[PDB]
This record gives structure tokens, C-alpha cells and sequence, in this order.
RNA sequence: UCUUUACUUAUUCAAUGAAGCGGAGCUGGAAUUCAUUUUCCACGUUCUAGCAUUCAAGGUCCCAUUCGGGGCUGAUCCGGG
RNA sequence: AAAACAUAGCAUUGCGAUGGUCAGAAAGUGAUGUUGACGCAAUGUGAUUUCUGCCCAGUGCUCUGAAUGUCAAAGUGAAGA
RNA sequence: CGUGGGUUAGUCGAUCCUAAGAGAUGGGGAAGCUCCGUUUCAAAGGCCUGAUUUUAUGCAGGCCACCAUCGAAAGGGAAUC
């Protein structure tokens, strides 16, 4: 799965 | 089309085994065989060296 | 006069090489430690034609020394190398048809092709379809092999040289006829813009020295010297002779 | 001396200090350069944009060339006090930007544009 | 002074000490740039005399051009 | 202990992919650090005549301690010693003298009882000349590893030479002794350096390669 | 004056992500201790279209043990050509 | 619009990269060349079949051919303030 | 001819991508207008993650380093009836 996807996730879970 | 490949599950893009969406089922056999296969005559090559020694 | 038509080649205009569809240049791998002093192992991945070219290419895959990766070579196939086939490349590679061996390692009578002129020049001599190179002699001291090429000229080369065992694969290539004029123009079609080609007499004096006159004829010697200069070299150039070869060609 | 695992000299990372400047570069800021009044030019009142009032809840204006659809719905919002649903912006053929307005339900484009002031 | 000293050894080009300096300088330069600025002269003498002051303001830079 | 196991690699040539070694002679380092070392090379390689070559001898470490040891007691007056010096307006001072236009000047008088030179000087024909010329004037000459080290003895960055024209009487036998070392390994051997040419020196492989045909 | 030939730093050509050059060792092997070591040769990969990456596991020493961290070695030394 | 050009076929020439042919005012510059003699470059003749004679004096091209003819600048010798 | 009216898009195009090609920079040529060349004989960048809760930059770590840019309304291409 691309990088951008990827980061998405990492900005949800860091809340 | 490649970009439709994003919307969809992961069911929709695999298979359940090693190398799901990547090999076939018969090319994971044959790669199976060779690792076992090799990885054997490899402990074979290594004492049959080791005798001669 | 105005400028000939072969001078106006140098420009590179319309008559540039044409490079679409080939697949990379043709080239040993670059000449590493491995190499030197060990060999390395590649795969035969795909032997797939290359537009322009008679001979077809091998894509070799070797594993890179230095970083987890893999690193495509492109070679020129050798007759009999096969798809799934080991390749070995290095200065104890063994003396097998598809294998890179320094040319110092290898017996007199070797054949071998796409032979190094100086060492890591990545392939050079005996490169199209049906050509070897033959080695004929070692000069340990100077560190110099001796080798016949294609054109049948001898010459010394390092030691350090490689080859590739074997002959180029496509071999007689040019024993089958074009037949037809549509046949040349699909091969020129895939290389440059050499074809088809106007007779120097069938012009006019501007176009060419040998141009003009109330019957086509070139009018003084066809043969040039090799002093002549550029608009002067049409015709035969630098000729020791001329006239039929009443005989063999070789030394 | 110092282990260097790559043959590669790159440019070290060294600071990077933000500008100080010993005088602002310009004196004064400029003020809003399109502001609601300079996005909105007046309506449009020809017989088919009246039309669209009457019936669609459409109100067409005139507006800035600069401006995009953002800057005229909250343009809108601050000089008429309504709340806008879509924007469709076209430019005539005598180079000005029409805007076609829709309003939300809740506002009716008659009572409005009367209130503006064209009937 | 120096400077002195400076101006009459320049003037011995084919001495074995300017011959041996004439070699080492003109293989550094052909190093750098085409252009590049000199940290200071590297005839200090021939500098002064022909204007420049060790002040912050006077430069200098070193160039090649080809010959013939 | 147990589930622990020893699994070593085998970094031989076509096995497994090489370790992080260190490379740094294989560094393609900047243009300006490929320039610094090759004229450092270039400069040994050539033969280098006996002026230049002269400056390759330098005062030893023991020598040059007992050197600056001295010098350091004539610093010249910082900055802040002089605006206190002019609020009085005091005695006659003794300073180490620098300045090359300067100290030529005192060296050609015959006022100076010891000169250091900068063996790092460059351009070097700033001081080629001034062995010699200590020689002709008979002053006590050494070189010695500077130009930073003399700018610290006189608060600059750097100094190309420095010298004493007077010292005080406490430390003039400091200084007899000093230069009776000094005249050893200089203006004494001035003669016979005057002859031999410096350079010639061979890098590492090139020895090698005399060496080996040398015993054959 | 000519021919042949040394040196390497200028100059020239070529290559690479400037990765393993040169000299010594270690280790064996053969040879040969012809008392004695002088040398010489190698110095981890060849049935097979698999796999090879995380400062490396291991070994060892410090740390303050703990979730860990660091060094050395593993992977010889020397010259930074 | 042809009987001309092209054409397949035939034959000759040059060249192994420090190269041939060709480009640029120059260049740390270019085309052939992502090339390497089964190739690139330069010419002639013009499918197949059959054949392709004699002349190297001339002009040209070419030659590890003889040398002491001719023979620039620099250099060398003599005369001369 | 005179006077007005008329072209509404997240989904159609452009915009993005690369093609033959064009073209800055590093450099080198050229009296110079400029020419070469396009990844080179350059010290050529910009991501990830946690935090810290000092703040959205230094710090903590890591990670990889290719070489601007322009060039298709018929090529490639997210989505409407
Ligand atoms: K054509
Ligand atoms: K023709
Ligand atoms: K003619
Ligand atoms: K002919
Ligand atoms: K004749
Ligand atoms: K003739
Ligand atoms: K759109
Ligand atoms: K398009
Ligand atoms: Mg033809
Ligand atoms: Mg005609
Ligand atoms: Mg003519
Ligand atoms: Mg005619
Ligand atoms: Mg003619
Ligand atoms: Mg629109
Ligand atoms: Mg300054
Ligand atoms: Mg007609
Ligand atoms: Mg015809
Ligand atoms: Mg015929
Ligand atoms: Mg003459
Ligand atoms: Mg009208
Ligand atoms: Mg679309
Ligand atoms: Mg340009
Ligand atoms: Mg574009
Ligand atoms: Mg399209």
C-alpha cells in the first residue's frame, strides 16, 4: 500500500 | 485497472499461501522443492569435504 | 558545388542512430574484486531479440557483492546459452561456453567473443552474429595474449582482457537473400538512414564529384588518396588495388 | 582518523540561521487586496438571470476576475447574511466573471435580491 | 624590507629555485578553476607596486587563458 | 544460552553480501582535499633545490620548548595593557620584534641576536632569502614550526618571522645558550645545505617496486 | 646523430556509487627442513531457473542490569597512491 | 512518368577504436555508436541464366622498394668589425 | 446594419506523466552576441518515526541519495449516469 496511505494511519493512531 | 487495485480488500489481490498474489501454486511447489532439496546436498557437499580432510 | 551527401552525414541530423526499441547497450559486467580474483555466478533470466542487431542478447542476473540487490547485465548470447543456465564470470570461472574468463587463463585454441580490447572496457571485438575470436598465444612476461579476430588481423591484447567462450549466436545471418527491395527497407528501417542509395554518377556536378556528363561516367580515377579531403573522398579510398580478387583473402 | 563506510563525500549539515533583517521590507502591509466588497461587483439583472431568482433561488453576480469560488461564497455569507449551497462561476465573452449563486433551502433568492435591491 | 629581496629574485626566472616553483604553481592552478579568487597575491611586491593596499576591499583573482 | 546459536557468515567471494568496512582510502574526496594532498606529494616527488630544501630541517621539539620559553617572557603589549600605559602619560620596553620588513631591516643593521622563521610560509620566496642573509649579516638564525605558533608569541594569527634585539639581563645567558644550540644546526651547517638537493622521495608502491629490484 | 631501454610527478587515455591496491603476515598445501628454513602454490562460492538485507550471530570485556547500552573480536597488520 | 532514379543480386575500396568515414570557430565538443568486420563507411554495376578477353606506356591510387638527385625553418661550420 | 442576450463541471478536457526532442546548472570554449553538454573530472539533497510536550525548529534517533525544467486538448491517466 502506498506511502501516503501508509502515513494516514500513522497520523490516526498518534491521536 | 492498476489504480482500482487501492479501493478494493486484500481477499480481492491474494491468495492464502506463501507468495499469494506474486507466484503461482505450482512455481511455490517447485521453490519449496529446490530450497529442501539444495539446502540437503549442501550438508551432504560440506561433509563429504570433510571426510577427504 | 554544394555539400555531398556524404558529408553531410557528420551533422547527426536525420542520420542518427535509431534507438527505440533496443534494449540497452551490450556489455560485460563492470570488472570488480569478484572478478579479479574469485568468479561470481548469474542466471540466465531471458535471451530476447534487439531491434538492429542480427545476434539476440542474454539478460544476465547477478547478485550485487556490496548491498541486498539484484543487477541485471545484458550480454550477447553465445550459440547454445539457454535460459535458466549458471553463467560464471571472474578469473576462475571454468573453461564452459557462456563463461567471462580473463584471457590469460585460457588455453591456446580457445574461441571466445565479445573480447575486451584493454581490460574493463566491457566488450569490444568479435561482437556480431557468427564472429569469435581465436587466441593463438600467451606472453607471460609482458602479460599479452595474442589473438586472431574476425577480419583476420592479429593482435596483442593484456592478459587481463576478458572474453566470453563461445561464438556470437545468429550465425548466418547473411546466407538468406532480401529478395525484395521492401525486405533492405524494413532492416535499414531499425538502424539508421543509410538506405536506399543514389549512384554519384546518376547526379549532376553540384551533388557530386562524380556527377554530370552527356553519359553517366566518373571521368578520372575512382581510386583517392588518403590525403584527399572532405567533398574530395567518394570512390574508392586509399586503394593498394582494384579489380577482381583472382584468389583467397587470407594470410 | 574517523571510519567512513561509504567512498561518498557528501556536504556536511551545517546551521542555517532564519533572516534578522536590520528593516522590514516593505513599510507598511498592504491591506486586503480583495476584500468582500472588491469579490462582489454588483448583480447581474438581465431578464434570464432574473429568471433563475424567481425560480431556481439562483442570485447572479458580477465579480472579481481574481476571485474563486471560495472567495465568493464567504463573500456572499459576510454582505448578504445568507448561506450559499454551490457556486458555478463562468467568464463572459466580454471578459467579466459571472457567478451563479444557489442559496440553502432555508433562504428564498427573491426576498434577498429584493432586499438588495433589484426587481 | 623584503620587498626588495622579492622584486630581484623574481627577476631570475630560470634559477633552479623559480624553476622548481614555476612547476609546482603552474600544475596547482591548472588544478582549479579557470577563474577562481586567490586568497592573497602570490607576488605581494609585484602587488603593492602596482596598487593594492592590504585593506578589506582590494581582491584578488587568478585566470587562465589559451595561448597562441 | 539454549536458544541461542552461532550462525557465522561466510563473507568469501559469491556468498554472502560484504560487511560494513571501513573505506576511507577509497573516499572520492572534495576537489579542494585531492588538491591540498597532491601538491604536498608533488612537492617531495620533484627535486627540490637546496634553498627551498633547507627549510625541510627545522628546530627539534626539546629546542624549540626551550625557544618559545623564552620568547614568551617579551610578548609584545596587548591592547589592554597599552590604554593603561597611555593614562600614565614610563620605562624603556624589551619585546620580541616581528614583521618581515622589519626584521630584514634589523637583520641587514646587524641588531638582531636571534631570528625564527616560519618553515610554512607561503609564498616560500618571502623567506628563501633570509637564511642567507642571517648568514652574511653573521645573526643566529633558526627555523622553526610556525607562522601560527610566532602570530601566538605577538597576539596575530600568524608571523613569518620573529626576533630579539635586546633582552634583559636576567635572561641574556638563557639566550647565549640558546643560540650556541641554534648555530649547531643552522648558520654552522648553512655550508654544507647550501649543496643538497632535497626531494626525490618515491611513494609508497613506487619503493616497493625499487626494492624489489634492487636485491635481483 | 641514431637505435634500444629505465624512472614518475607533468601531460594523455579509461573506469567506478572512487570497495578490497601495494607491502608484510596468518593459515595450510606441495616441496626440501638438505639443519635451516630458503622458497614455490593456494588462502571459504560450480548437479539444480530456491534463499542471501536490519552496525551479525557467536565469542569476549566493560557498563551498573533493565526494558539495555558500549567496546573488542568475528572480518590479520602496515602505507591513507 | 520514361528506356531516367531505386531495387534485390554482383563486385571493388577503407578501417581492429591511439581506428575508418564525416561534423565544429573552439571546447573537458560532436555523428556513425544502445556500434565492433555476419560491422560501420565509401563507390561502381543492376533480377535469374550465361559470360566477363587483351593492355600497368599515360593519368591516378598504392609500396617493410633503391638512395646520397632535389631538399624549408631551426640548428651546425667558416669568413668577416 | 443597429441594439442587446447568451458559454454554469470534484467526475468532460487542460492541469499530472513521459516520447522524439528542447534546455538551465557544475564545468569547458569564445574578443563577445554566446557555444558545448544533460549527469557530467561538483562538498549538488530530502525524507520517515518518536516525541518534546519547552516548539512544531533545533534536539532524540534512523533512512536512502539517483541529478533541474519543458515537451501529447489523438499516447499513459482517479472518479457520472
Ligand atoms: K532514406
Ligand atoms: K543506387
Ligand atoms: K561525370
Ligand atoms: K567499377
Ligand atoms: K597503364
Ligand atoms: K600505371
Ligand atoms: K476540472
Ligand atoms: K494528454
Ligand atoms: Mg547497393
Ligand atoms: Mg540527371
Ligand atoms: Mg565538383
Ligand atoms: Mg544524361
Ligand atoms: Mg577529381
Ligand atoms: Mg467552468
Ligand atoms: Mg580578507
Ligand atoms: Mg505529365
Ligand atoms: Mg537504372
Ligand atoms: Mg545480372
Ligand atoms: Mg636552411
Ligand atoms: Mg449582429
Ligand atoms: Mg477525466
Ligand atoms: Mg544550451
Ligand atoms: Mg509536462
Ligand atoms: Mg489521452
Amino acid at each position: 500500500m502506498r506511502a501516503r496511505w501508509r502515513k494516514k494511519r500513522t497520523r490516526r493512531l498518534k491521536r | 485497472r492498476p489504480r482500482q487495485y487501492a479501493t478494493v480488500s486484500k481477499t480481492h489481490k491474494t491468495v492464502s499461501r506463501a507468495y499469494g498474489g506474486s507466484r503461482c501454486a505450482n512455481c511455490v511447489k517447485e521453490r519449496i522443492i529446490r530450497a529442501f532439496l539444495i539446502e540437503e546436498q549442501k550438508i551432504v557437499k560440506k561433509v563429504v569435504k570433510e571426510q577427504t580432510e | 558545388g554544394r555539400v555531398i551527401r556524404n558529408q553531410r552525414k557528420g551533422a547527426g541530423s536525420i542520420f542518427t542512430s535509431h534507438t527505440r526499441l533496443r534494449q540497452g547497450a551490450a556489455k560485460l559486467r563492470t570488472l570488480d574484486y569478484a572478478e579479479r580474483h574469485g568468479y561470481i555466478r548469474g542466471i540466465v533470466k531471458q535471451i530476447v531479440h534487439d531491434s538492429g542487431r542480427g545476434a539476440p542478447l542474454a539478460k544476465v542476473v547477478f547478485r550485487d557483492p556490496y548491498k541486498y540487490r539484484l543487477r541485471e547485465e545484458i550480454f550477447i548470447a553465445n550459440e547454445g546459452v539457454h535460459t535458466g543456465q549458471f553463467i560464471y564470470a571472474g578469473k576462475k570461472a571454468s573453461l564452459n561456453v557462456g563463461n567471462v574468463l580473463p584471457l590469460g587463463s585460457v588455453p591456446e585454441g580457445t574461441i571466445v567473443s565479445n573480447v575486451e580490447e584493454k581490460p574493463g572496457d566491457r566488450g569490444a571485438l568479435a561482437r556480431a552474429s557468427g564472429n569469435y575470436v581465436i587466441i593463438i598465444g600467451h606472453n607471460p612476461d609482458e602479460n599479452k595474449t595474442r589473438v586472431r579476430l574476425p577480419s583476420g588481423a592479429k593482435k596483442v591484447i593484456s592478459s587481463d582482457a576478458r572474453g566470453v567462450i563461445g561464438v556470437i549466436a545468429g550465425g548466418g545471418r547473411v546466407d538468406k537473400p532480401l529478395l525484395k527491395a521492401g525486405r533492405a527497407f524494413h532492416k535499414y528501417r531499425l538502424k539508421r538512414n543509410s538506405w536506399p542509395k543514389t549512384r554519384g554518377v546518376a547526379m549532376n556536378p553540384v551533388d557530386h564529384p562524380h556527377g554530370g556528363g552527356n553519359h553517366q561516367h566518373i571521368g578520372k580515377a575512382s581510386t583517392i588518396s588518403r590525403g584527399a579531403v572532405s567533398g574530395q573522398k567518394a570512390g574508392l579510398i586509399a586503394a593498394r588495388r582494384t579489380g577482381l580478387l583472382r584468389g583467397s583473402q587470407k594470410t | 582518523l574517523k571510519v567512513r563506510t561509504s567512498a561518498t563525500f557528501r556536504l556536511p549539515k551545517t546551521l542555517k540561521l532564519a533572516r534578522a533583517p536590520k528593516y522590514a521590507s516593505k513599510a507598511v502591509p498592504h491591506y486586503n487586496r480583495l476584500d468582500s466588497y472588491k469579490v462582489i461587483e454588483q448583480p447581474i439583472t438581465s431578464e434570464t438571470a432574473m429568471k433563475k431568482v424567481e425560480d431556481g433561488n439562483i442570485l447572479v453576480f458580477q465579480v472579481s476576475m481574481k476571485a474563486n469560488k471560495y472567495q465568493i461564497k464567504k463573500a456572499v455569507k459576510e454582505l448578504y447574511e445568507v448561506d450559499v449551497l454551490k457556486v458555478n462561476t463562468l467568464v463572459r465573452p466580454n471578459g467579466t466573471k459571472k457567478a451563479y449563486v444557489r442559496l440553502t433551502a432555508d433562504y428564498d433568492a427573491l426576498d434577498i435580491a429584493n432586499r438588495i435591491g433589484y426587481i | 624590507g623584503a620587498y626588495k629581496y622579492l622584486e630581484e629574485l623574481q627577476r631570475k626566472k630560470q634559477s633552479d629555485v623559480l624553476r622548481f616553483l614555476q612547476r609546482v604553481r603552474v600544475w596547482e592552478y591548472r588544478q582549479k578553476n579557470v577563474i577562481h579568487r586567490a586568497a592573497r597575491p602570490t607576488r605581494p611586491d609585484k602587488a603593492r607596486r602596482l596598487g593594492y593596499k592590504a585593506k578589506q576591499g582590494f581582491v584578488i583573482y587568478r585566470v587562465r587563458v589559451r595561448r597562441g | 544460552n539454549p536458544l541461542t546459536h552461532s550462525t557465522p557468515k561466510n563473507f568469501g567471494i559469491g556468498q554472502a553480501v560484504q560487511p560494513k568496512r571501513n573505506l576511507s582510502r577509497y573516499v572520492k574526496w572534495p576537489e579542494y582535499v585531492r588538491v591540498q594532498r597532491q601538491k604536498k606529494i608533488l612537492s617531495i616527488r620533484l627535486k627540490v633545490p637546496p634553498t627551498i630544501a633547507q627549510f625541510q630541517y627545522t628546530l627539534d621539539r626539546n629546542t624549540a620548548a626551550e625557544t618559545f620559553k623564552l620568547f614568551n617572557k617579551y610578548r609584545p603589549e596587548t591592547a589592554a595593557e597599552k590604554k593603561e600605559r597611555l593614562t600614565k602619560e614610563s620605562p624603556k620596553p624589551y619585546a620580541v620584534k616581528y614583521g618581515l620588513n622589519h626584521v630584514v631591516a634589523l637583520i641587514e643593521n646587524k641588531k638582531a641576536k636571534l631570528v625564527l622563521i616560519a618553515n610554512d610560509v607561503d609564498p616560500i620566496e618571502l623567506v628563501v632569502f633570509l637564511p642567507a642573509l642571517c648568514k652574511k649579516m653573521g645573526v643566529p638564525y633558526a627555523i622553526v614550526k610556525g607562522k601560527a605558533r610566532l602570530g601566538t608569541l605577538v597576539n596575530q594569527k600568524t608571523s613569518a618571522v620573529a626576533a630579539l634585539t635586546e633582552v634583559r639581563a636576567e635572561d641574556e645567558a638563557a639566550l647565549a645558550k640558546l643560540v650556541s644550540t641554534i648555530d649547531a644546526n643552522f648558520a654552522d651547517k648553512y655550508d654544507e645545505v647550501k649543496k643538497h638537493w632535497g626531494g626525490g622521495i618515491l611513494g609508497n608502491k613506487a619503493q616497493a617496486k625499487m626494492d624489489k629490484r634492487a636485491k635481483n
